[PDB]
């Protein structure tokens, strides 16, 4: 765990944004803490063996792993993933990453201040951006909504009869002799029993799904933020510089920073 | 000697010592190896439906006609899986040509 | 990926920076053996962006400058081994104006004791020369 | 290149199962539609007109429940094929990009 | 003509020369394309119970 | 240190300029030698 220093001068770059704030009760960010308020007929899945067993990691250790991981590539560049952590002053970093994208590092250096404050404009633009939409999260909603919905079909379709004489096999057993009740209940249990074979594949099938997303979203925390990615549109859209993660419900964001040509001229040429 | 419930820790906190005209650089270096375990195949498999349900008799022979063909269904399954596990070890270890 | 080549994803071959890897057999798997570079015991330095010497300012072709707080030197980024700031290793780009940060010294051209030398002894020979 | 394609009909191959497998899959559906899952007769019609209807309950319970057995074995199918075709898709457009 | 089993071959065997002071380096080189393919959608249906 | 090293001389693209160098200002100094 890496601990961002008292003082937070980074040679004009702000990033107040992103780190936690030590302010608000909860230790968690701004994007964070809209992210958590942004995602949100109980008392008869406790009453019939449903149940719900409580996740382990708590979402203020994810908080406090997101915060070590931002401070290391804040204060290390990319070489605390390689092996032991050794600081660098941001400028440099920057001028390393612009020139593993193929530009010469002295275009940072001359125009410091407009990369700045395009960095800070950016990422004020997010938080608005996020705001404004509510459908943005539509991915995180989508699995919570499904599980839920399933679940409810399930202890809905409990009412069902299967061809029985009555629904409740209570009523069957205090109207009848148990010999000829013996053909009754039969019914009913093989019925139930199927229900929950069909419920138990449709949740394999829906943890595999999400197993697979989970291996995706793994790759891409080593491949991005640890680092910096050769790979066309794989960190963000256009030439890749940088990463920061952030935590939310049962998932995760990433806003990659990325640099993109604007102005062009053209000129005649000679091999 | 007894039993402990307590709160998680996820390690040793280490900050780091930043400025802006300071950087750290190694002079050694040192070589490791990792190893790395991965699964390719699982045992084949192949069932026989009626000799399972009712084998050695007769009259499971007449009734088991009348539900449908459910024997022809599961063999083309597992026949896929049959020819999956081959077809799976065949592209790992068949990189190379010569 | 890890095997026919050299892979610089990370964390795809192995924790660190990847050499290269073998493969082994196992009942129904394959056991990966890879070979990778880690660096060691590191020690800490006074940097500068860059250098003013004749008005203009000096970047590194590549590697960074170093001083341990007499002099300065270009280093590569994984290995200490400091060398006298010549000219090759470095290029200049417009004057020393612009650059925030920027610390002074000297540059020592390598081809500036050769033409001096033969400057030397072309003094030499005009004073050999004088007399007939 | 144009030779190739114009030569060797199994290199096509992994379009066509695609193809075949789900057609078949569809038929043996409609296959099912003709057992007869331990009632009288297969026909629903016929077992309606020629019996009363104090008893025939258990037959057509018969039926119904046959027939969504296997139209839901169908559902499972088809959705496992898909996850497969899925993950297919996702390769090729990281290959493409 | 007629139907043959036997055991199958792993490939042609090709063994190298090394040494530790010779190098080997290309003089020409060729372009080639090759094909491949992959499937992206399969049949959309429906059913009415 | 190294393992494996071999004998030869190691050209210098700028000797041969000196060369050139040195033998016309050496010409310019037997003509001068005259005055
Ligand atoms: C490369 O693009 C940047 C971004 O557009 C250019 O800088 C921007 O230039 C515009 C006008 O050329 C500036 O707008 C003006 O801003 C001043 C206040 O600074 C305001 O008083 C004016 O009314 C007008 O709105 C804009 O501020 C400026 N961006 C920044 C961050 O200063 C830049 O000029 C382009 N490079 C070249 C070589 O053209
Ligand atoms: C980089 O790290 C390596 C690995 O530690 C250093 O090599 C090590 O050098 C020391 C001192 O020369 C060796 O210690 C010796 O151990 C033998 C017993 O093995 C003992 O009899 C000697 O009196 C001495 O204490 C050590 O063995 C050696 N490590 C290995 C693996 O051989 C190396 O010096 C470091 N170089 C730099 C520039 O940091
Ligand atoms: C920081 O780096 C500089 C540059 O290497 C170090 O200065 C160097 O110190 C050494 C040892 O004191 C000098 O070598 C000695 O020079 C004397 C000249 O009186 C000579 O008699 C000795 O035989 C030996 O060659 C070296 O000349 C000197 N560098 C320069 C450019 O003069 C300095 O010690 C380093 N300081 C730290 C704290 O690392
Ligand atoms: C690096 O070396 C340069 C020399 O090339 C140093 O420049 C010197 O800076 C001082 C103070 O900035 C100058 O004194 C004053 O300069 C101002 C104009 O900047 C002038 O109006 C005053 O009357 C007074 O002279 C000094 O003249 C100047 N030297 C030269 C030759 O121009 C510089 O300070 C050194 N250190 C750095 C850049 O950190
Ligand atoms: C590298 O390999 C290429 C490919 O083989 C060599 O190009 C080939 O060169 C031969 C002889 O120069 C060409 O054969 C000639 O064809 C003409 C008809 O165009 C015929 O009139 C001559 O009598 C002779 O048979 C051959 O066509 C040409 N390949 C192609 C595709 O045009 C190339 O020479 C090799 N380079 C080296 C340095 O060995
Ligand atoms: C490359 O050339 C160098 C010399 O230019 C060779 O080094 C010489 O190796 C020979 C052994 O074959 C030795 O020369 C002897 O030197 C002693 C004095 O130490 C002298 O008394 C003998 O009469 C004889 O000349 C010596 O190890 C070494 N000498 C020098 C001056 O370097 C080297 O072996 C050559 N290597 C290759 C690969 O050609
Ligand atoms: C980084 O940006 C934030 C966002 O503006 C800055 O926060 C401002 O802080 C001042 C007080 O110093 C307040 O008056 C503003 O209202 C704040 N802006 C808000 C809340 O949007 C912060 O100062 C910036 N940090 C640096 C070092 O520039
Ligand atoms: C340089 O680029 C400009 C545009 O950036 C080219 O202008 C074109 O002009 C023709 C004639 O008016 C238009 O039909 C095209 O639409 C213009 N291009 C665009 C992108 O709009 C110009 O031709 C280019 N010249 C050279 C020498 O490259
Ligand atoms: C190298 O980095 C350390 C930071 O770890 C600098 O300060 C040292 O800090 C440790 C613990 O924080 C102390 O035990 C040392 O005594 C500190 N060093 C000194 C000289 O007081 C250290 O200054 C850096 N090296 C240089 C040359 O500045
Ligand atoms: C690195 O940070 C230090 C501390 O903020 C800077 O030292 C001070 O810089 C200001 C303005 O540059 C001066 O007014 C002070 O006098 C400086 N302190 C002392 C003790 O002299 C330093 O300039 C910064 N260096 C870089 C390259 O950003
Ligand atoms: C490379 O292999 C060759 C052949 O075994 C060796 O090179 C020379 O071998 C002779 C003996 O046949 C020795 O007397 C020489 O000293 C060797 N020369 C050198 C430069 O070593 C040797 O085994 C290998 N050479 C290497 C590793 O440099």
């Amino acid at each position: 765990i890496y601990k961002t220093p008292p003082i937070k001068d980074f040679g004009g770059f702000n990033f107040s944004q992103i780190l936690p704030d030590p302010s608000k009760p909860s230790k968690r960010s701004p994007i964070e803490d809209l992210l958590f308020n942004k995602v949100t007929l109980i008392c008869a899945q406790k009453f019939n063996g449903l149940n719900v067993l409580p996740p382990l990691l708590t979402d203020e250790m994810i908080a406090q792993y997101t915060s070590a991981l931002l401070a290391g590539t804040i204060t290390s560049g990319w070489t605390f993933g390689a092996g032991p952590a050794l600081q660098i002053p941001f400028p440099m970093q920057m001028a390393y990453r612009f020139n593993g994208i193929g530009v010469t590092q002295n275009v940072l250096y001359e125009n410091q201040k407009l990369i700045a404050n395009q960095f800070n404009s950016a990422i004020g633009k997010i938080q608005d951006s996020l705001s404004s939409t509510p459908s943005a999260l539509g991915k995180l909603q989508d699995v919570v909504n499904q599980n839920a919905q399933a679940l409810n079909t399930l202890v809905k379709q409990l009412s069902s009869n299967f061809g029985a004489i009555s629904s409740v096999l209570n009523d069957i057993l205090s109207r009848l002799d148990p010999p000829e009740a013996e053909v009754q209940i039969d019914r009913l249990i093989t019925g139930r029993l199927q229900s929950l074979q069909t419920y138990v594949t449709q949740q394999l099938i829906r943890a595999a799904e999400i197993r697979a997303s989970a291996n995706l979203a793994a790759t891409k925390m080593s491949e991005c933020v640890l680092g910096q990615s050769k790979r066309v549109d794989f960190c963000g859209k256009g030439y890749h510089l940088m990463s920061f993660p952030q935590s939310a419900p049962h998932g995760v964001v990433f806003l990659h920073v990325t640099y993109v040509p604007a102005q062009e001229k053209n000129f005649t040429t000679a091999p | 000697q007894s039993i402990i419930a307590y709160t998680m820790s996820l390690g040793a906190e280490n900050s780091v010592a930043y400025s802006n005209n300071s950087i750290a650089i190694p002079t050694n270096f040192t070589i490791s190896v990792t190893t790395e375990i991965l699964p390719v195949s699982m045992t084949k498999t192949s069932v026989d439906c009626t000799m399972y349900i009712c084998g050695d008799s007769t009259e499971c022979s007449n009734l088991l006609l009348q539900y449908g063909s459910f024997c022809t269904q599961l063999n083309r399954a597992l026949t896929g899986i049959a020819v999956e596990q081959d077809k799976n070890t065949q592209e790992v270890f068949a990189q190379v040509k010569q | 990926e890890c095997v026919l080549g050299q892979s610089k994803r990370v964390d795809f071959c192995g924790k660190g920076y990847h050499l290269m890897s073998f493969p082994q057999s196992a009942p129904h798997g394959v056991v990966f053996l890879h070979v990778t570079y880690v660096p060691a015991q590191e020690k800490n330095f006074t940097t500068a962006p860059a250098i003013c010497h004749d008005g203009k300012a000096h970047f590194p072709r590549e590697g960074v400058f170093v001083s341990n707080g007499t002099h300065w030197f270009v280093t590569q980024r994984n290995f200490y081994e400091p060398q006298i700031i010549t000219t090759d290793n470095t290029f200049v780009s417009g004057n020393c104006d612009v650059v925030i940060g920027i610390v002074n010294n000297t540059v020592y051209d390598p081809l500036q004791p050769e033409l001096d030398s033969f400057k030397e002894e072309l003094d030499k020979y005009f004073k050999n020369h004088t007399s007939p």
